[PDB]
RNA sequence: UGACUGCUCCCUAGCAUGCUACUACCG
RNA sequence: GCGGUAGUAGCAUGCUAGGGAGCAG
């Protein structure tokens, strides 16, 4: 925009036009100064009129490929995270009782809604109110899914601890009520 | 249909996915490899690789969007709050989620009373508020599925009502498209369970290239992918306190239901003058053209809205299937057959029986639509046309055909019985004869289930077409709900339009020199939305002069109304925009040392702007 | 897909895909390398190619940006753009790059294809960054060199130590044994199964392997390739001597079974990288072993380049050292597990880089250095971090099979870094308590190459004898038998029985695998048997080549015995420099 | 969205290279930056060309434009150069007064707090500027006091004797009574509690504040917090009231301190009594005899 | 924690088309 | 003389994309 090729032609021709205005000679001097100027401007007609669209195209494409490199790093980040989640969530699969209950099936296919119900090693039961609390998780042990469970801790809404001494009928209406009992699998 | 019956008798801890321990790089996982639906029997995968040294990206995906790994690794759960068959649990502390109240917007309130609103006795009165909910609302709302029972549907008439519904959906066209022509507006909306820890749909719409998404979509046409699904609480103005809940499906379900259905979908939302009216604006005199197509010519019309109580949870499952079998009847060439089946089965495994994750704890969802998939607003429409037709067939058979007076509807009922029960295969001759009669004496118009039905009358008074005792009957025995005849109107007049459609009454104003049907809202609604906002930024008005403009665009047709205080709503809104502006301008002038110099904002506070949007020209 | 450039550290995104490893190239230096070479493909987040419908042209300079694709001359639409320009190819961060006058080295390593020793003069002689990238490309050249060998497919199983072994067509058969730790697999139908890891000999193909099996039909065996992975860490760290023995805890009492070993534990306790100039077999296997007790509170890592080289280090461990806090991982070749599997956090730890997790320590021992590659040292510096470092052995021994060397020899100090470091920076340490050799070879090494630091050790007990013979050579595929030496076996074994009960050292163990059929002395590869040698052996020259005729092959050959081995050094280099008695042919 | 310290002008700019990065005002901001080494400015957002991946640091070089900022090597041409007209564009673009007394203002901010001359320069300003100088003082102190290590004891020895090291290289503290080197033990993941100590020369003698034991690899610092800006004057609005009115001037004074009321009467008629009194000279007795001269 | 789909307003950016004048240069 | 075409502004239309907000099921 101030250092193009034909710029020099323009510079000489119009410095010469001004030298001619410095002398101030014929009208054919005007013929010169008016064919030179217009042709030298017919130069920049193209130089600083095309390269200025070239710079548009250049920097545009460059920024697009910048955005693309960004997306392509994001792909790597998400893959690494998903992968480590799988390879940390598998390790608790309990690979024993499972190992049994699969290797007995007709062929590997065993509906999902029984894998936890026969191999999980912790229950968590949610109770609305006392009157239902009795008809299940009473005492220190209950049975459900026909394995023998044993209570070991109770929380409530606000997530705190109550001792199983307190859940009577009288001390009931002071209990953030959806008590959440967390048993274990006893043999 | 049969399996739907013979599958109550068996136990319910043996439905759902299957699994099988596969070994990847000498490490064992569990992965789904089939399904067992209550209807479509057993369905086995087809591309299971008993080994692999490395999983790619498409793989990693379809293995982390599965229930099997999460469930099969989680603590058991017994849920005594519901009846729905719980399944497993993920956390160690369940989570109780609540909903906050609105925000008051005081300055609009004082300015509203100054003009003399809220005078005890008026006809406009606050009613739509931001209701709160306590802790366990999420699950006491999930619970409502226990209104969804296994239902057998009659069959020798479902296999006819499905012809006629298909005939309705006939002028359209559709097919599979490729992964470079799909269109997805708003690309920062959540991606559902396993993925929403990492980013919004954008990030999974980038990293997956175009041949990836194509490998994936032409992969689940010979496979089955069970999926999870969060459950969410809406937070929006309303007139009742039972919270609303909406199901946010996970990415790899949309990211293929799109490529499958997109073309038919976007070729319904671009046709004018049919039965369905999705995609037809009401501005610039669209509403008038709707209500003038409906009244097509039927000889002694009336009208007849209606409504289904609890629509998306009480829906049987046979009718959701039938919906998808009419939305996938266009691929006579793009897809083969076992391709069409594994696609249907992939739908049923994702949005009619999936594993709702309401809370921090998977469950099981018996049936009925999930209202957040990628083809609701049309599935509901075709189910709706289903109910309308079958009410017609009941209404036409169940008539003492010895007293019928004509001699053409007599033979119509005769051959209706023949072709209904005494036949096994189609008869497109008579399907056409019927659908012609049915659209000459029962025009309709159907958004996503808010219908209007300009029935001829002196028939429906001798039971030659539906009525509304007939929709009562049908809803009863085929959907199991009672349609209380107190939310179903019947304008006996037409110079006034429909008492309510899309929740908007209709006034026959006389503008220009001719008569149109502007559609006005509900004064309390507009006022309420003025006063109660979410967030303290909605509050301050000057920042958001862009709401009051839209609200005034919606509160305009009240100006022509007869009752008074209505019109004053509009003028309140205009004066309020004026105050907002001419105060902001000077306000910013002081702390500045200049401000607004070039206006034509003055168009915002005079009605000749807002009037353009209800005269037909753009 | 972004990163530093391998020359300018200037953040870039250009990949000189004309090389094999595709290094990251700064814009300006990407010019510099595309100019004076045939590197005429550079990839960015795409490949630079005129992706016209059915074009092909691949030249950065020759390519013109066109719209959004790329084009050369006959493709560009009217609006185009010289990709090549300004001495700065068009890649991200065009405005941030430092250039570098240092380019001829890169042009070299890209052009130099690893064939002569001058190549290795290069590898040792450049920048840490550039020799690192070098060593990586080196390994690339090696994986294209060696997997360019046939697939040892035994079609028929004769017995034990003799099999009918076949290969693919034309793809050459490897030489012999140790440089070729084989690992075969058997077909099933659609896939492959295990067979075992072997060491390969001819017949009928006699073998003496590392593992076994029930060998069957089509049993194919390979020198399995891998993937040389980037060498992020350097090879060595720049050291310093510390003002104190910090990071380590001084002891006061110490067992002086090792005298001049505490004197060097002290100097390594204050200096990071270090190494002893101690001859072959001089109680280095007692040095760091006593060090382990020297600072009874330091994390030591025991390693060498080969799992069968950590023999001695693994023996006396559970003897000198306590038995508890010692550990060495064994990958599923079977190695010495007299330590324990999977136990990083144990005060004493061992193993070789071929299998060990990322860690960090304080003191580092590394045997088997004369045959080390800068690629390995790089691995070491990448796997752990410590405060001081000890590399065990001496440079002046045998180097690894620098097989792509087909001309000039590689000099010792030019093997890896420590090599040039121990003569010009000098020996950080040295062992002189040379409890191994008699009086002959101690002064021989000292005034021969081993810089006159080892004195007369013990007595000349008379058994190594030498002649002035000749011996005629013969060859085969890639080994050498020598009948004018296999006859000389018995021809010398005549006069005294103190020869017959020995081992038969050999350059190319075809000669031993054949002459053991006559007598029966063991097949031994001269490569890596140091520490697994007998105090009384026999050696025969068998070949008069540089593989025998250097200056450092015989210092790893006469050190092996105690005071006795047949030194027939008829080869025409080292003869009238060492002195023995010359018993004529009898 | 507050005021610069010498123009009572709400502004919204924030100098680049400073301590807290203080509030500055358009022109006044200029008179701060253009007279020292400040080379960037932060506002509601910071001033940097948001052409993706661009890298621009001096405000001057930027230009505004569309609803964003840009830069010469990245901009659209339809610029609007920021650092223009002697006033860098930002909210309150007009109502600003600026000042020429800034290289003293700057001196107060542009004193590296190494010199007692810097203290003279903090003595060279006014109330807004002096509270400013004080907070800058505190901040430089605190960013130096955290230039030492974390006293990690690996091997426990006796009480007040251990085998102590540090992290890596980071310098050694003036180990006297200045530093209460409190410990934060490590158990599994978190840095939590060896307790509050005081370390001296051993074998390293510490001083356990509360009774405490020592562990392995667990270490000691003086973790810093956040000195915050103030408001009211350090010296009150001095006004010796016309009288000591509105109080309860009791008659009965404990006269053991016969110099006490001799100033109590002058203090009860004076806001701020900042007095010169030598140690143990009826001062510790002063206020507590005032407790009887004024029990109310 | 923030679902799918449709209509509508407002502010920037870009392209095209035309409209546009002032300069040119040629016939 | 009349047209040619080329650069420069100015206006309109339309399409694109990104941003803010509102309503309906
Ligand atoms: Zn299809
Ligand atoms: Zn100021
Ligand atoms: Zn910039």
């Amino acid at each position: 925009f101030s250092s193009l090729p034909s710029y020099a032609a323009f510079a000489t021709a119009q410095e010469a036009y001004e030298q001619a205005v410095a002398n101030g000679d014929s009208e054919v001097v005007l013929k010169k100064l008016k064919k030179s100027l217009n042709v030298a401007k017919s130069e920049f007609d193209r130089d600083a009129a095309m390269q200025r669209k070239l710079e548009k195209m250049a920097d545009q494409a460059m920024t697009q490929m910048y955005k693309q490199a960004r997306s392509e790093d994001k792909r790597a980040k998400v893959t690494s995270a998903m992968q480590t989640m799988l390879f940390t969530m598998l390790r608790k699969l309990d690979n024993d009782a499972l190992n049994n209950i699969i290797n007995n099936a007709r062929d590997g296919c065993v509906p999902l809604n029984i894998i936890p119900l026969t191999t999980a090693a912790k229950l968590m039961v949610v109770i609305p109110d006392y009157n239902t609390y009795k008809n299940t998780c009473d005492g220190t042990t209950f049975t459900y899914a026909s394995a023998l469970w044993e209570i070991q801790q109770v929380v409530d809404a606000d997530s705190k601890i109550v001792q199983l001494s307190e859940i009577s009928m009288d001390n009931s209406p002071n209990l953030a009520w959806p008590l959440i009992v967390t048993a274990l699998r006893a043999n | 249909n049969f399996n739907v019956l013979f599958s109550t008798v068996f136990p319910p801890t043996s439905f759902g996915p299957l699994v099988r321990k596969i070994f990847v790089d000498g490490v064992p996982f569990v992965v789904s490899t089939g399904y067992h639906f209550r209807e479509l029997g057993v369905v086995h995968n087809q591309d299971v690789n008993l080994h692999s040294s490395r999983l790619s990206f498409k793989e990693l995906l379809v293995y982390a969007a599965d229930p099997a790994m999460h469930a099969a690794s989680g603590n058991l759960l017994l849920d005594k709050r519901t009846t729905c068959f719980s399944v497993a649990a993920l956390t160690n502390n369940v989570a109780f989620q609540t909903v906050k109240p609105g925000n008051f917007n005081k300055d609009f309130y004082d300015f509203a009373v100054s003009k003399g609103f809220f005078k005890e006795g008026s006809s406009v009165e606050l009613k739509h508020f931001f209701f709160a909910q306590d802790g366990n609302a999420a699950i006491s709302d999930y619970d409502y599925y226990r209104y969804n029972l296994p239902t057998m549907c009659d069959i020798r008439q479902l296999l006819f009502v499905v012809e006629v519904v298909d005939k309705y959906f006939d002028c359209y066209d559709g097919g599979c498209i490729n992964a470079n022509q799909v269109i997805v507006n708003n690309l920062d909306k959540s991606a559902g369970f396993p993925f929403n820890k990492w980013g919004k749909a954008r990030l999974y719409y980038d990293s997956m290239s175009y041949e990836d998404q194509d490998a994936l979509f032409a992969y689940t046409k010979r496979n089955v992918i069970p999926t999870i699904t969060q459950m969410n609480l809406k937070y929006a103005i309303s007139a009742k306190n039972r919270a609303r809940t909406v199901a946010g499906v996970s990415i790899c379900s949309t990211m293929t239901n799109r490529q499958f259905h997109q073309k038919l979908l976007k070729s319904i939302a671009a046709t004018r003058g049919a039965t369905v009216v999705i995609g037809t604006s009401k501005f610039y005199g669209g509403w008038h053209n709707m209500l003038k197509t409906v009244y097509s010519d039927v000889e002694n019309p009336h009208l007849m809205g209606w409504d289904y109580p609890k629509c998306d949870r009480a829906m049987p499952n046979m009718l959701r299937i039938m919906a998808s079998l009419v939305l996938a009847r266009k691929h006579t060439t793009c897809c083969s057959l076992s391709h069409r089946f594994y696609r249907l089965a992939n739908e049923c495994a994702q949005v009619l029986s999936e594993m709702v994750m309401c809370g921090g704890s998977l469950y099981v969802k018996p049936g009925g639509t999930s209202s957040g998939d990628a083809t609701t607003a049309y599935a509901n429409s075709v189910f709706n046309i289903c109910q309308a037709v079958t009410a017609n067939v009941n209404a036409l058979l169940s008539t003492d055909g010895n007293k019928i007076a004509d001699k053409y509807v007599r033979n119509l009922q005769h051959r209706l019985y023949e072709c209904l029960y005494r036949n096994r295969d189609v008869d497109t001759d008579f399907v056409n004869e019927f659908y012609a009669y049915l659209r000459k004496h029962f025009s309709m118009m159907i958004l996503s289930d808010d219908a209007v039905v300009c029935f001829n009358s002196t028939y429906a008074s001798q039971g030659l077409v539906a009525s509304i005792k007939n929709f009562k009957s049908v809803l009863y025995y085929q959907n199991n709900v009672f349609m209380s005849e107190a939310k179903c109107w019947t304008e006996t007049d037409l110079t006034k339009g429909p008492h309510e459609f899309c929740s908007q009454h209709t006034m026959l104003v006389k503008q220009g020199d001719d008569y149109v049907y502007l559609p006005y809202p509900d004064p309390s609604r507009i006022l309420g939305a003025g006063c109660f906002v979410d967030d303290i930024v909605k509050t301050d008005g000057t920042l958001m002069i862009e709401r009051f403009v839209s609200l005034a665009i919606d509160a305009y047709p009240l100006t022509k109304h007869p009752n008074q205080e209505y019109a004053d709503v509009f003028h309140l809104y205009l004066q309020y925009i004026r105050k907002l502006h001419d105060e902001l301008t000077g306000h910013m002038l002081d702390m500045y040392s200049v401000m607004l110099t070039n206006d034509n904002t003055s168009r915002y506070w005079e009605p000749e702007f807002y009037e353009a949007m209800y005269t037909p020209h753009t | 897909a972004v990163g530093a450039c391998v020359l300018c550290n200037s953040q870039t995104s250009l990949r000189c895909g004309a090389c094999i490893r595709r290094p990251f190239l700064c814009c300006k230096c990407c010019y510099d390398h595309v100019i004076s070479t045939s590197h005429k493909l550079v990839l960015s987040v795409n490949p630079y190619v005129c992706n016209a419908p059915g074009c092909d042209v691949t030249d950065v300079t020759q390519l013109y940006l066109g719209g959004m694709s790329y084009y050369c001359k006959s493709h560009k639409p009217p609006i185009s753009f010289p990709l090549c320009a300004n001495g700065q190819v068009f890649g991200l961060y065009k405005n941030t790059c430092v250039g570098s006058d240092n380019v001829t080295d890169f042009n070299a390593i890209a052009t130099c294809d690893w064939t002569n020793a001058g190549d290795y003069i290069l590898a040792n002689t450049c920048t840490e960054r550039l020799k690192l990238f070098a060593a990586e490309t080196l390994k690339a050249t090696e994986e294209t060199f060696k997997l360019s060998y046939g697939i040892a497919t035994v079609r028929e199983v004769l017995s034990d130590r003799e099999l009918h072994l076949s290969w693919e067509v034309g793809k050459p058969r490897p030489p012999l044994n140790r440089n070729y730790v084989f690992t075969g697999y058997r077909v099933t139908k659609n896939s492959k199964v295990q067979i075992g890891e072997y060491t390969f000999e001819k017949g009928a193909v006699v073998y003496r392997g590392t593992t076994t099996y029930k060998l069957n039909v089509g049993d194919y065996f390979v020198l399995t390739s891998h993937t040389v992975m980037p060498l992020s860490a350097p090879t060595l760290v720049p050291q310093e001597h510390y003002v104190r023995i910090t990071g380590l805890y001084p002891t006061l009492n110490i067992s002086d079974e090792f005298s001049s070993n505490v004197a060097n534990y002290q100097k390594v306790g204050m200096q990071k990288y270090s190494t002893l100039q101690g001859p072959p077999g001089t109680g280095k296997s007692h040095f760091a072993i006593g060090l382990a007790l020297y600072y009874p509170s330091a994390r030591i890592v025991y390693t060498a380049c080969s799992h069968a080289a950590v023999d001695a280090l693994c023996e006396k461990a559970l003897k000198y050292l306590p038995i508890d806090k010692c550990s060495r991982i064994i990958p599923a070749v079977e190695c010495f597990d007299k330590f324990k599997v999977n136990s990083t956090l144990e005060q004493y730890v061992f193993c070789t880089v071929n299998a060990l997790p990322e860690t960090t320590a304080d003191i580092v021992v590394f045997d088997e250095i004369s045959m080390a590659t800068n690629y390995d040292l790089s691995v070491v510096n990448a796997r752990l971090r410590a405060k001081h470092y000890v590399y065990i052995g001496d440079p002046a021994q045998l180097p690894a099979p620098r097989t792509l060397l087909t001309k000039g020899t590689l000099e010792p100090e030019y093997f890896n870094s420590v090599c040039r470091l121990m003569k010009t920076i000098g020996p950080d340490m040295f062992l002189g308590t040379c409890r191994r050799c008699p009086a002959e070879i101690v002064d021989t090494v000292s005034a021969l190459v081993y810089d006159n630091k080892l004195k007369a050790h013990k007595d000349k007990s008379a058994q190594c004898f030498k002649m002035f013979y000749k011996g005629v050579i013969t060859h085969d595929v890639s080994s050498a038998i020598n009948r004018p030496q296999i006859g000389v076996v018995r021809e010398f074994l005549t006069r005294n029985p103190a020869w017959r009960k020995a081992v038969f050292i050999s350059p190319y163990n075809s000669q031993n695998a054949v002459a053991s059929k006559i007598l029966g002395l063991p097949t031994q590869t001269v490569d890596s048997s140091q520490g697994s040698e007998y105090d009384y052996v026999i050696f025969t020259q068998t070949t008069e080549t540089a593989h025998s005729c250097n200056v450092n092959r015989f210092n790893v050959a006469i050190t092996r015995a105690k005071v006795g081995i047949l030194c027939i050094m008829s080869d025409r280099d080292l003869y009238d420099k060492l002195q023995f008695t010359s018993l004529e042919i009898p």
